[PDB]
Parts: C-alpha cells; structure tokens; sequence
C-alpha cells in the first residue's frame, strides 16, 4: 500500500563502473525494469567508431606491412579494441605515422581537434629498425554493430580497408533487487542497476541516453488520449487627432478603454461624447 | 467452427472443401480444372470473350487463380460431373 | 509453414520473378530482367516476396523411407542459407539439426501445385498411416516441458488447505485470472493443487453429468474444478469443445488425447490445437528447470557391497571350477547369470535410491529420451559387455560412465560399439533392398470400387475370455480388429443386434461388442476381396491415415509395403534376416516338422535323431517322422509335450519355425495365411514396432494369388 | 611468438601455425556455455550462439579459392588474354588493368570477370535476325569469341595475388599451352547460422539462431552466456565426460586455492602439488585415463574463489542462477554453466547451399547434370517415386519425371509458357524412353509400340 | 536519430471490455522490452477499489456453510471477490446488503454510500429459501494490483471478519507475444501484440494510457538528470 513517488540515486564505484538505486516500486516490477533498462543500454546507446582504415604499403587485409613484426589482420584486431568519442557527425579522419624501431601504441595517433581517443596506452604494433607505419582512420558515429560496409557500396579505392564498426559504450550492465515482502502489504522492490562503461561516456549520460530513448515510445503510448474611424464620418479636431498621431482602424479604439483613449492632450469633450456612442452602438 | 482464422494457404478449410466433393483427388481435378480456365480467361481477356468465365468471386490484390478457384469452391459456385 | 533462403529461392522461382518484373515495368524485356536477377538488384526482393507468395514448395529427405518423407509447405523469405523446419515434422521426415541436409522441389503447373497444397501439405497429414498414431506429437523439449507444467507437487507453495475455526481454506481462486495474477505474484506455484472457478472449460464427463444434468453447456456456465494451474493452462491450449482431462499427461497420454482429437475433430483444428501445445511445451520447457550436472548423477551407496557379494559368488564358482567340478561353458554361464543377476540388482537399487524429481529421471520418465538402462550404464554400472563372437565376457565393467572406466573396460566396450555400429550399417543397405522388393511385388492392387459385395472373411478373436469367467482384452487390438470392416452382423447369444454389418468397427463399437460378450467377430479383408483387379474399398477398410474409409484411387500396395519397409532399421533368425525368409519363403533353418494328420503321437529317443508317429484316429495311415536333430528341443501345447499325446492334424511338434509350403499344404490358405500374418507382426512387435495387420495382409494376398497345375 | 632479444633453444617453437597457440594445437575456442534448453531454439541437436561471437571475430575463418584458365593454341590460331573483350561494357572493365587480370585488392562478386581471354572463334551460322542486329547497330567483326574467365556462381571476396606463367618467359606449360594465370580469391567468412559447431565429445550440431547479446541469459555478474546447448542430448547419447570438462573448465577460468589451514582435504590427499592454487584463466592437462577423479573436481569447484568483487557465482554443484534476457524474472532452477572447448567445423553452409533452375544437360540422355560443379538438379529416385505414387499424386511425379528432366520439347515449352504467363502445356515422351527403345533395338531385339 | 518510420499502436475490440493493441514496427528487440514492462504495469500499477474482508452474521466458527442459502460460504466468497466496485476515498468503506425469506440474492440489493458505485448489479450471488435471512458486511478499499488476504488485526472486536483476497487491478488478464514482419526489406524489426481483458470499471484504452503515464513519469524520473541526451525520433 504504497503510494509516494519513485524516486533515484547514484553511487559511484569508480570511474566507469557506478550503480543506480531505484526506489520504491511495486512488487515483481523491479526485475522487468532492470531487464528493460538493461537491453536499451546494451543495444540502442548511440556511440562512435572507426569503420575504414588504410595503410600506405597495403592493397587488402590479407597482406604485410614490411618491417613490422604485426600483420595487418592482428593489427586491425588490435585496433578493434579502440574507444573514442566524437562530437561531429560526418566522418572524420584521423593519422597514426611511425617510423623507427619501437612499440606504436594509440599514444602516437594524432586526433582532429573535436573528437578524444581514450585509451592511448593500448599496444597496436611493434617495428623494427626497417619498420614504418602510416596509417589514416576514418571514425563516424551510431549505434550497435554495424558489419563491414562492401567497397563497392562507395566509391571507395583498392586501398581502402572496411572495417566492422561497433558503437556501443555500454561495457557491462545488470541488475539485482531487494524485496520487503512484509506483513502488512507495505511491500516494494528496490532496484539496484549496476553499470560499467568503456571509459567513453559516463554510465549516468548512457542511462540518460535510455530514458529518452525509452520515454520517446512511451510518450507515442500515451498520446492516445475594423474600419476606419474616419469611415464613422468624424469631425475636424477627431480627424486632426487621428492623422497626425496614427490611429487608423476602429478595431484598436475597440480595444482601447475610455481611459486610455483620454489620455491625451487637447482632447475634445465632443470627441469624447462621439466616441462613447459609437463604441455604444457598434 | 471452433478453429480460428485460417492462415494463408490453407485459407479456406480442407474440410469444408472436402465435404463438397467426392475425395481429394476430386477436389484435387476441380482446383486445378478451375485454374486453368480462370488463367486462359486472364490471358486471352484483351482479346475477344471465349467461353471461358473470369473469377466469379472477387479477385484479392495479386491472388494466385488456383487459390481463386478454391475460394469459388468453398462458395459453391461451379457444379462437375464424373467420368 | 518453412523458411527459405532468399537466394535459394530467387534461384528457384527465377523465370516467375522475371516475367513478374518485366510486367511491373521493372525492365525493359527479359534480357534486362535476366542481367538484374543475376546481378541481384535491390528492385528483386519485393517482387520476390509477392511470387513467394501461397506458392506450394515440397521438401524431401533422403532417404524416403515412407510417404510422409516427403512434403508440402508454403515457404517464406528467411535471411540464411539454412532452410528453417517445424519441429514437429522432424519426426516425419526422420531428420535431427546435427547437420542433414534437405532437398527441395517445385510444382509448376496447377494441377501439381494443387496436388501438393492438398494432398501433401504438412497439416494434412498428421497420422502415421502405418500404425494411426500421430506422427506430430511433441516430441523431446515438448513433453517434457508439457509434462513439468501438468504435474502435481503436494505440499507447494500456494496449495489449497481446508481450514475452519480460525480461517476458511484461504486456497480457492475465483477465475484464472486471479490464478494467473497470483501465479504472478510469490504467493501461488504453477504446480500446486488448488481450486478454481471455470467458466470456459467442460469438465470431465462424470461431474458434468453429475452436476448440470443432461444439459452440458457449460462453456457458458461455471463450475468448480480440483487442480493445478498448468492443467486449466494446457485445457486453455485445447480446443474449447473438449472435456477437462486434469492429470499429468505423460507421452502416451498426449498420443492419446492427440489421437481422440483428430478422430472426433476438423483436421485444421487439430493441427492448430498441435501448434499450440509445441509453443506451450517449447517454452514451459526452459523454466521446467532440467539439466545434467556431475551432482545430478547419483551412485547407489550399496554398490560396493553388492558387487562385493557377487565378487565372492564369482571367486567360489572360479574355485570349484579349479577343482575341475565343471569345464569352461558350465563356468562362463554361471559367471553370465551371476553377474546379470548383480547388474538387475544395482540397477534396481539405483531405482529406489533416485529422486523422483531429478533431471534424469524427469527425462526419462516423461518419455522424452532414452530409458533406464541408459541411466544404469551412466551412473550405477554398464554390465556384461558383448565379444567379437557375439558371447559374453565373463569378466563385465564394474564401473560406470559417472565414475570411469579402466583401459580394458574401454577395450571391451569398444568391441561391441563397433560390432554395433558395423551391424547397423549392414543393415540400413539390407533393409533397402528388402522394402524395395516388397513396393516391387505388391504396386499391382490399389483401390478399384467401393464395394465388391463379397460375404467370406476373417475371424479376429477380440479379446478371447477367461477361465473364471471375464473378457480380458486382448493385447493386439488395435493392429487387428480396429479400422475394419463387418462382415456379418453381431450378435450376442442370438439376441439383440449389436453393431451392424458394414461398420468402422472403432473404439465405441468394440467397446459395445466387449459389453455385449461376444469375441470371435467376423471382418472383411483384402485376403478374401472378390474384386477381379485391387480390392475394394469395404474390404480393405478404414484408411488408417486420414482416419475415415479409404478413396477409389488409393495405392494401397505402395502404402503398405512402404509402411512394412519402414521401420526395418530398428529391427535388431529372430529379426530382418527371419522377416525377409519369412517374405521369401524358404525353408526356415529350425524346421520344425509339422503334423499331417489328427491322431496319436509315438516318440523314441534315437541315435541323436528322434523317431515320432503319428498313427490317424481313423481308418488313415501311420505317418514317420525321423530325420531330426536332438539339439531342437520338444514344442510344448495345450502344457508340456507327453508321449501318447493325442494331438491335431496341424500341431507344431517341434519348437522352432514352421515351413509355410507345408502348413499351407496340410491346412489350407487360411490357416498359412493366418500364420504368415502372426509370425510377421510378432517379429515386428518384438522390438517395439506396431504396424496394422492389413498391410501384411496385402502382402499375402499377392503372394498366394497362383496354382500350381498337376495335370495338363 | 618470439621477442626481439629473446634467446631460443633448439627445438623451441618460433612461430604458430594455423591451429596453434603458444605452440600447441588449438582447434577450438573457450566459450562460455549453459546446458539448459531454451525456446526450442536448441531443439533436436541445436546450438544457439551469442551476437558477440560474430562481433569480436571469435569464429571466424580465412577461406582461400583458386581458379584457373589458359591460354593454348586452336585450330583457328591462339587465343590470347586481353582486357579488350568484344561487346562489351565499360564498367565491368575497371577492375582490369591493361594486361586483362583483376588489379590485387579489387573486391569480386558473383558474375564478375577475372582473366579477360578471348579465343579465335571467327564466325559461325549468322541468323538473319543477327545479321540485322549487326548491321543495324553497326557493329565491327567481332572476330572473336570471350570465354573469359568469370567467377562461380555463389562467392566473393578479395583477390590476394595473382601468378602468370608464358612459354615466351621460359616457364614450362603443358604441350599447347601458351599461358596460365591463377587468381586467389579470399573471404573472411564469419559465423552464421547453419554453420556446423563441434565439441570434442561428439556433440555436434548446427547453428539454429543467432541472438542479441541483451537477449541472452546471464548471470548474476552480468556476463551473459556465448552459446547455448539443449540438455536433453547428454543423457542419450552417454557422453557426460563434456560436462566433466565443462565443470573442469569453468574451475580453470575461475581459478582455485584449496584451503590447507588444518591439513589438505582427503579428496585432495592424492592430488598433485602445484595444483592446489592455481590463478585465473589457468591451463590445466588432463590426461585421457590418468585425469581428474570426480572428487578432486567436487573439491576444485568448491574451491572457486571470487570473480572480481565477493561473488561465487557457481555454486558447489557447478550450478549458477541466470537470468532471463526476454523476460527479466530469475530462472526458477539454478542451471549448470562453465567453460567448454567448441570449434567450428569444415561444414559451413556456404559451402552447401544449391538451387537451380535451368541449367546444362548431359549427353547421351537428355537429364540435367549433378552436383555443385555444374549447376546440379536434384535426385528424384525410386524411393521418391514410390513415396509419390503412395500420395496418388500422378501430375506431380508425371511432371518431375516429363517436363523437368528429358522431355527437350516440354522444357522449352514449359519455359515458354512461365514467362509468357499461359498455363503449362501437356507433357510429351521422354528422351530417355526413346534412348532405351533404341538400345533394345540395337541388341537384336524387335521391340515396338502399337497404337491398336 | 530516425526510427526510418513512425511506430504506432492500433487497437480493435473483441468484447465490450475486452481489446488487442498492435504497436509496429519497432527497433528489433524492442518488442519483449516493452510487452513485458506493459504487461507488468497493467497488472499492477492501475488504482482501483476492491473488497478486503467479510463479516457475516449466524456464523462465528463453522465455516461450512450457513442457514438459510445453499450457497457456502467459499463458494460466497468467491462471488463477492468477483465483483467490481469502484471508491472515490482511500479509506475504508462499509457495505450493508440485507435480504430475508426466498429470493436470488445479487448485486442490486447491496446499497453503495456516497462516493461508490457498482458497475454490475445483475451478479447472481446468493439463493435464498425457507425463511432466508442474508446480512452482509463488506469493507472495500482502493489500492493497486493484486494482495493476498491479510490476518485481521481487530479480531477481539470483530471476531466473525474474514479477510478475502483483493482484486485491486481494474485489468484482469493481459498477455503479450511478438512477431518478425517485414524482415527482408525492412531489415527485420518486430511488432508488438497486447491482449487485454479488463473489469466493466474502465476501458482498455484508457487503461493503457495510465500504464503509459505511469511508465512515462517512471522514466522521466530517471531521464531527468542529464536533460541534453541523444535517443530516437518518432
Ligand atoms: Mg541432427
Ligand atoms: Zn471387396
């Protein structure tokens, strides 16, 4: 027999990981939230990725880059594992060159002002005295997975790599409840949702995210449910008033009051009078 | 009449077609008999009228004329003699 | 319903999509409606669809083992590469997903495409036709989720529990919806027993009778019903028109609920009612809560010293052996029966030792998978392993699969799975061979009239009586005397008329008959149909797929050879090779010499061949019998077998296998006939294989459909 | 597998092969399994599988094909390969540099052109109606015929390189043969449904769904489960050693210590040093017959201290409470999950998938060829034939066996009449009735037909 | 960003009170989401009055049957537990329904106070006979779903009160299922399909508008915390 409002709070664990308490809510309806809340963040969390790459020495995936000890699949599988953030939605490209022998991580790529890489200490490649990388990626923004997008759905070149895109910052999420089931029917469930990002947005902005997505269909549930004053065949000193002061339509002396039509100076008792019975009358 | 509303292809009930007819392969010479003259009807229809009757029942969007001729069966709108 | 892949079926309907396409204006004419379908535009898809479109598509599995191994569907566009098919039909078409592949053929014109959308489509043919039973049954994942919904747990959660003085029962629920609302809620469980106000559902016929009188229109009313949720939710899954059953539905149960519906109902209710109950069995299936751990597996704790005390048994009888008191056999058979007496039981200890309410024994006893000797060889101990000779080792595996087995376990285990797997392999090719000489022989009789106006038949002996006084049913019913014909009409001690002649003779018409008390009831059949070419509708009977009388046009000889061929490779000479001698007949390897006159018997022990007359009860001659083998042991009769033993003029001497030229040639046809049908259908149920006495019937009477002329 | 510094010893592994990690043989992947059914998803040998294998490249393959054309000498001269292939359209040409072979990289399709060769055909039989077409469009010669390679109807992929061997460059060839190319074509074929996945039991089965990661069960911690196997299987078919490996393998990932406060267990009095704690995602051997006893893993999997926070998500009985992905609520039993060792086997459907509508015939009789080579026709055989005549179908079996396979005459009316829109006209005489009655004739044998 | 179409719901009625809702197409996926939190808001989120406890004269222990009726007294209780009421004030109320001699005791001879109404009174309840006399005292209090009955606290004073189970919930059976329309061209979304059976009390429409507001203002509670956030358009 409770009847207050819901309400929330925020816990954070850590930087990425933090954990919501939903309280109170009616018996049996915390699992279905959480499960709901839960599969929103896991699939519909829009995001950015890379989607093609290229490297200068390379025609397809299935060849190597000489001078360096990573072939090109395992190399874009190592940059699989890259989380970003862009605030502009058309594809942006991005430089990664290296040249000498050392351990190209994602510290060495250079992002365009407008978009942040996240995780720079992430092993990519390892050259040799011999070995040079250059490589261009183009990021875009989402959601879910997407596969890689054919090279002749563009009109992109024989250098071009396609690359399966995955915007989805959500990492981790789910959910427990705790349940009063007193005697005396005050009976609720308190929802304790925990999620875990990829260091790309804040678990709070991702079930920001959710909420509007979620309140967007259920939003689309419950929508279900004039003339002149001269025309009046006035006077010299009525006229005079209205030429040389500007009041043209009888629809503004209408909406006048008495008073603020006294207002002014030199103002005719006549005037006055006529205008009383012709507001009277129409 | 307790079942539900049939779903495509069996549309119109076996049964109510089978009781309309001596036995399957009955039912199975009228459809196709049918057919056949409801698609010489179609494709000669631009042409001078042949003996040969269109649909009797109305025609769906894209409505196959074997399906069209099981639905004038379930009907009752064509007679046949045996051999 | 079956799903297609979009390109496979593009590929198939590809001069239908692109005469379908140059009409939408699409393209120009048919070479640039070819260029587009090769090249796959997008422009392809939405004409696809509407071609697809309640266009019949048949699917078949090799091999076609029977008829329903092969059938009609109507086909959607499923991305994949993987045609999608209804579980339930896997039964049918013999096939299971660990990778069999399917085939697929279209018909073209409208009298194909109405042959396959009528007489083949998937709904239409639910009954086997060899043996009635439907083969759309919910199988494995279906029964046993159907049968965790419909058992009853006492002592659950929310049980009903009368109660006065302090509180009513607190245990009855006014409308389902309340049920389902606590169900719900923590309070009530699926599965404990309550009562319930029902308003939609008939109740069974006894408390329907007893409480609305003759007016049953209870659908309309309400009532009160004793138990669990499950069940009013599997009677919610039943047609509404069918009375309540409340009791937990076992395999057989649902194969006889299945059968009643599609005896007493429309053919797309029943198979809409089927479609129902595998959505409810396929996901009542995961909350029933079956899996296979390490600790759901239990050992028996008097294991140890069971095969203790038969491991001093075995080590007394090795002693009295090494005292020379028996010689190698005497002592490999005692070790045999010793330890088939130690694994019976283990077996029965692991039994009584194990849980009603595990995995396993929830499995097995739903009728889903496997059996009890499966879960003995899994926990508890495998037993006697088979040589390479088909003999007994004397030394069996005391360990199970639970706990592992030692290196020469495993090498004595894989002696016989490998005999096993070679036996099944030659026997696949065997039974091939012999279901094709059977289609071969018997394609000539089909149905030719609906009645030949014959008046000989059959006598069916329906449930025979009993010394004290009763009429015990007999144990083969259903393969005889069900889905005939009358002969002649029934009557019981020249009284009232029980059931006429020419009538189904079902499941109310042997009840009235076993009611009235008579048994010997004579049938028409094919053996004595009087039609010059076929048999005749009448004389065959009841088609025993459809359910109803056979039609004019049947191929009733394909059907029922492919309906005998059938189940060939689940037969394991006491098996195939005698059901094949039997079919060809030859002499039998136990010949056993049958009687050639009514009279008395004389026996001598000879010189390893016994001597045996017969010396005619009248004015006929002493007849010899005198080249035999001692090791055939004496046929027992009436009783045991006894020197001066009056006996018949067809009495089997000898144990063993009759020759049928020779029983044929001293009674008569029917008489080799009625052998032929038995010796048959015993070989068949054997092994757990029921197919209806008419098919073998037809093979008979094509087989004994000649003369041999002696004078010119 | 090796540094830049590194020393090796003789008969150390260097680098791993296809199915090797670390220099032993891998053929499979760890995966996290459950062994309860769902759905009927897992129905009859099934195997369900999450969306994430597809995602992070878990399962899947390099798939390399190879074709082959030549150039060799004719009686009307040498055919040579050329990008300039007559009648034909520009854009279809781009992917060919100016030697007539696909560029290295150019992604390939279904019908494309790989080796652009021409032969010296000159001319033939010339119908007026195509005399007329030529001479109206005014096209040239057109002295020659492309029989141009092209790929096989039913894959793509990347080209990876190409060899070109010529006599003109001291490269031995066949007697005739003046050139030869190959072209090496790859797909990075992934998982999909269909595709055949194994264990290492005989648990085999195909793929039935492919789910959404959200829409998956998980436990407690969250992580949901990668593939799902139905649990009525096991008992069947005797092969309870998966399970086994699966409570082994979950104990390895999970890592273990045994607490030896007051003693080791008894369970463990036997069980090997170095054993009693091992870390997270450890590697443990066990041998076929010498292995692990069942109470040593009864003691392993009571020993599975805690994932990341203080969690026991497998209970003592290798069990774990899941959660629902669909309908959120707990299961109401805990089910068993662990770690199993699936691979992927060499029966993908891509490889299996067939269908045909017209395509070539055989000589001698008139009926379509076999198998994915050409372009196939299934086998209606006698089994098929009595299974229809059992029906009482005769039009679909006179069809199957008139129209669709030797009558010449009917095939090419039949086709007529699909693209026209008429009703299909009567079947006639197969050819192979004909081919039959002339061998009978040719071994002595008067054999006709009468009419009365 | 765009849904590439608008999602829309279409409701047609199959009873008085009795309706099937088809919201299409969706996101794939999306159709579990909302069909369970749906169907779990209708069941208990709806306010609504229902009866709590009994008292029924002539019976103080026996709780077999009582004089006069043949009707007992479960199968009493079970009539009045499905019977719907509607309260306009949180407290509790008391019912009166008095009959004496023969007669078909229903809903119509029960008298509402002020504030509540019936919305069925032709609800055959009781069958009186042979000098009958039926007196009825019922307690009917608005809440929310469904709740169990509950051991009365003022049993000194009133000793003959037998709580009963409350209907609360104005819907009574809801059930949900999903399809996979349009797959090819339409990339496999999905389609929602509600079932709903409510009480005469209210409607089903308006019954899925207040599990839309209650799941609206739900999560417009947990959206509004970051109000700049990124989701989809109709
Ligand atoms: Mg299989
Ligand atoms: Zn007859």
């Amino acid at each position: 027999l409770i009847s207050q409002r819901p309400t929330l709070s925020e816990d954070v664990l850590t930087d990425n990981r933090s954990q919501f308490v939903i309280e109170p809510l009616e018996p049996g309806f915390g699992y279905t939230l959480g499960n709901s809340l839960r599969r929103t963040l896991l699939s519909s969390i829009p995001g950015a990725a890379v989607t093609s790459i290229r490297i200068d020495g390379v025609l397809h995936e299935f060849t190597t880059v000489p001078g360096v000890k990573e072939d090109v699949t395992e190399i874009i599988l190592n940059l699989k594992s890259l989380v970003v953030s862009s605030e502009e939605d058309e594809p942006v490209t991005m430089y990664l060159r290296k040249q000498g022998p050392g351990e190209v991580t994602a510290g060495d790529i250079v992002p365009p002002a407008g978009v942040t890489v996240h995780n720079p200490g992430m092993h990519i490649a390892t050259l040799n005295d011999k070995g040079k990388l250059e490589v261009e990626l183009v990021v875009e923004r989402g959601r879910g997975y997407v596969p890689a997008v054919q090279n002749r759905a563009s009109g992109a070149e024989i250098g071009r790599i396609p690359v399966d895109s995955i915007y989805s910052p959500v990492l981790k999420v789910t959910y427990k409840v705790d349940a009063t089931r007193v005697e005396q029917r005050t009976d609720f469930d308190k929802l304790i949702l925990d999620v875990e990002t990829k260091n790309s947005i804040s678990p709070r902005d991702a079930l920001a995210s959710a909420g509007k997505t979620l309140v967007e269909l259920f939003g689309l549930a419950r929508e279900l449910n004039a003339l002149p004053i001269d025309d009046l065949d006035l006077t010299v000193r009525s006229y005079n008033c209205l030429k040389r002061e500007g009041v043209h339509t009888v629809g503004e002396l209408v909406a006048r009051t008495e008073s603020d039509l006294l207002d002014i100076r030199n103002f005719g008792q006549k005037s006055i009078d006529e205008v009383k019975i012709k507001l009277h009358q129409l | 009449g307790g079942y539900d509303t049939p779903l495509g292809i069996t549309n119109p009930p076996i049964d109510e077609l089978l009781d309309r007819v001596s036995s399957k392969y009955a039912l199975v010479i009228y459809a196709a008999k049918r057919a056949r003259q409801i698609n010489d009807y179609y494709n000669q229809l631009g042409e001078g009228i042949l003996e040969y009757v269109g649909p009797l029942v109305e025609p769906g969007l894209q409505e196959k004329p074997l399906s069209i001729a099981l639905r004038e069966i379930h009907a009752d709108l064509l007679e046949h003699t045996e051999g | 319903q079956c799903g297609l892949p979009k390109l496979m079926a593009l590929e198939l309907f590809k001069p239908f999509v692109m005469k379908r396409l140059v009409d939408l204006n699409h393209a120009q004419n048919i070479k640039s409606a070819k260029r587009m379908v090769e090249r796959q535009r997008p422009q392809v898809w939405d004409v696809l669809e509407e071609v697809i479109a309640e266009h019949p598509v048949l699917l078949n599995r090799a091999p076609t083992l029977h008829r329903l191994g092969i059938q009609a569907f109507e086909p959607m566009l499923v991305e994949g590469k993987a045609i999608q098919l209804h579980p339930l039909v896997c039964e049918a078409f013999n096939a299971d997903f660990d990778g069999d592949q399917m085939a697929v053929h279209l018909p073209l014109s409208a009298e194909a495409q109405a042959e396959a959308r009528i007489l083949m489509l998937s709904s239409n043919n639910i009954l086997s036709p060899a043996s009635g039973r439907p083969l759309a049954m919910p199988r494995l994942d279906m029964v046993t989720g159907l049968y965790y919904l419909t058992t009853e747990v006492p002592g659950d959660t929310g049980e009903y529990q009368p109660a006065s003085g302090d509180h009513p029962e607190t245990g009855v629920y006014s409308s389902p919806a309340e049920a389902i609302m606590a169900a719900d809620r923590g309070v009530l469980s699926v599965r404990a027993k309550i009562k319930v106000r029902l308003t939609q559902l008939r109740p069974p016929v006894e408390i329907e009778a007893e409480l609305f009188g003759h007016s049953g229109w209870q659908p309309g009313d309400a009532w009160m019903a004793e138990t669990t949720l499950g069940r009013v939710m599997f009677n919610e899954l039943l047609p509404l028109g069918y009375p309540f059953v409340n009791k937990q539905m076992h395999k057989k149960v649902q194969a006889a609920i299945i059968n009643d519906l599609a005896e007493r109902y429309p053919m797309i209710v029943v198979a809409q009612t089927v479609d129902k109950l595998k959505d409810a069995g396929f996901y009542w299936a995961t909350r029933s809560g079956v899996t296979v751990s390490m600790a759901d597996v239990l050992v028996p704790p008097r294991k140890k010293e069971i095969l203790d005390h038969y491991e001093e048994r075995a080590d007394k009888v090795e002693k009295q052996f090494q005292r020379g008191a028996l010689n190698h056999d005497e002592r490999n058979e005692a070790l045999v029966e010793i330890w088939k007496e130690a694994t019976d039981e283990v077996g029965q200890a692991l039994r009584e030792h194990y849980p009603d309410d595990n995995p396993i024994i929830t499995i097995v006893d739903s009728g889903a998978t496997g059996n009890f000797t499966q879960t003995r060889t899994l926990a508890g101990m495998k037993g006697l392993v088979t040589n390479p000779k088909g003999e007994f080792i004397p030394r069996p595996v005391k360990s199970s699969f639970r706990e592992g087995l030692t290196v020469l376990e495993y090498f004595i285990n894989t002696h016989g799975a490998r005999k096993g797997l070679a036996d099944t392999a030659l026997r696949t090719a065997d039974s091939g061979y012999l279901t094709r000489r059977l289609v071969d022989v018997s394609q000539d009789v089909i149905v030719r009239e609906h009645d030949c106006q014959t008046e000989r038949g059959i006598v069916v002996e329906l449930a025979e009586r009993a010394p004290d006084g009763t009429l015990i049913r007999d144990p083969y019913i259903e393969t005889s005397a069900y889905a005939r014909t009358l002969g002649t009409d029934a009557v019981d001690e020249a009284g009232n008329v029980i059931v006429e002649r020419g009538q189904d003779l079902g499941d109310p018409e042997i009840d009235a008959l076993l009611a009235a008390g008579i048994t010997q009831v004579k049938v028409r059949s094919v053996l004595t149909c009087a039609t010059s070419t076929g048999v005749c509708a009448t004389c065959y009977g009841r088609s025993m797929a459809t359910g109803k009388l056979v039609d004019i046009g049947e191929a009733v000889g394909i059907v029922a050879a492919q309906s005998i061929g059938e189940p060939g490779t689940q037969l394991t000479t006491g098996g195939l090779p005698r059901v094949q001698e039997l079919f060809e007949a030859r002499v039998p390897r136990g010949k056993a010499p049958i009687a050639d006159v009514t009279g008395r018997v004389r026996l001598e022990d000879g010189e390893r061949f016994y001597k045996i007359t017969i010396v005619p009860d009248d004015g006929g001659e002493e007849v010899v019998y005198d080249k035999i083998s001692k090791r055939q042991r004496l046929r027992v009769f009436k009783r045991v077998l006894s020197d001066g033993d009056h006996v018949e003029v067809g009495q089997q001497l000898m144990e063993g296998s009759a020759d049928p030229h020779e029983v044929l040639r001293v009674q008569g046809p029917r008489e080799v006939q009625i052998h032929l049908v038995r010796e048959v259908q015993e070989v068949y149920r054997a092994q757990g294989v029921s197919i209806h006495d008419k098919h073998i019937e037809v093979i008979v009477r094509q087989m004994l459909r000649r003369v041999t002329i002696i004078d010119s | 597998i090796v540094d830049a510094g590194d020393r090796v010893e003789a008969g150390q592994v260097i680098a791993d092969g296809p199915c090797t990690d670390d220099g032993e043989m891998a053929l499979g992947k760890n995966l996290l399994v459950a062994i309860m059914p769902w759905e009927g998803h897992n129905y009859e040998d099934a195997i369900i599988l999450s969306n994430r294998l597809v995602e992070e490249d878990v399962l899947t393959s390099i798939h390399i094909e190879e074709h082959e054309i030549d150039a060799r000498d004719t009686k009307l001269g040498a055919e040579e390969i050329t990008r300039d292939i007559p009648n034909i359209s520009d854009e279809v040409l781009a992917d060919l540099d100016e030697r007539g072979i696909v560029r290295i990289g150019a992604e390939v399709r279904d019908g494309d052109i790989l080796v652009g060769k021409v032969t010296p055909k000159g001319e033939t039989e010339l119908t007026p109606e195509e005399r007329l077409l030529r001479a109206i469009f005014g096209e040239k010669a057109r002295e020659v015929r492309d029989t141009s390679l092209k790929v096989p109807h039913g894959e793509s992929g990347k080209v990876i390189g190409i060899r070109v061997f010529s006599r003109e460059d001291e490269d031995e060839l066949p007697a005739g043969v003046n050139e030869l190319v190959r072209v090496y074509v790859a797909q990075k074929r992934k998982i999909s449904d269909g595709d055949k996945l194994a264990g290492r039991h005989g648990n085999k089965g195909v793929i039935g769904k492919i789910l959404p990661v959200e829409d998956m069960p998980f436990l407690a911690d969250g992580t949901p489960v990668d593939i799902i196997l139905n649990t009525h299987g096991v008992p069947r078919r005797m092969n309870i050693g998966q399970i086994l490996e699966t409570h082994l393998g979950w104990c390895a990932h999970s890592g273990w210590k045994v607490d030896a406060a007051k003693g080791v267990p008894d369970w463990a009095a036997r069980l090997p040093d170095e054993l009693l704690e091992a870390q997270p995602n450890a590697i443990v051997s066990t041998p076929v017959f010498d292995g692990a006893q069942e109470a040593e893993l009864q003691g392993l999997l009571s020993c599975t201290l805690p994932n990341r926070d203080g969690d026991v998500l497998v209970d003592a009985d290798g069990k774990a409470m899941l959660f629902d992905g669909r309908s959120g609520e707990p299961f109401p039993y805990p089910v068993t999950v662990g770690y199993m060792y699936i691979m992927k086997l060499h029966h993908l459907v891509d490889d299996k998938i067939h269908a045909r509508s017209t395509g070539p015939y055989s000589m001698i009789t008139q009926q379509p060829l076999g198998g994915k080579a050409q372009f196939g026709g299934q086998r209606f055989g006698e089994m098929e034939c009595w299974a229809m005549q059992a029906y009482g179908a005769a039009y679909t079996l006179q069809e199957l066996l008139t129209i669709k396979s030797d009558d010449t005459v009917g095939r090419v009316k039949v086709y007529e009449a699909i693209v026209k829109g008429e009703n299909i006209p009567e079947p006639g005489i197969p050819e192979s009735f004909k081919v039959l009655l002339k061998e009978l004739q040719s071994l002595c044998l008067n054999v006709e037909v009468l009419s009365s």
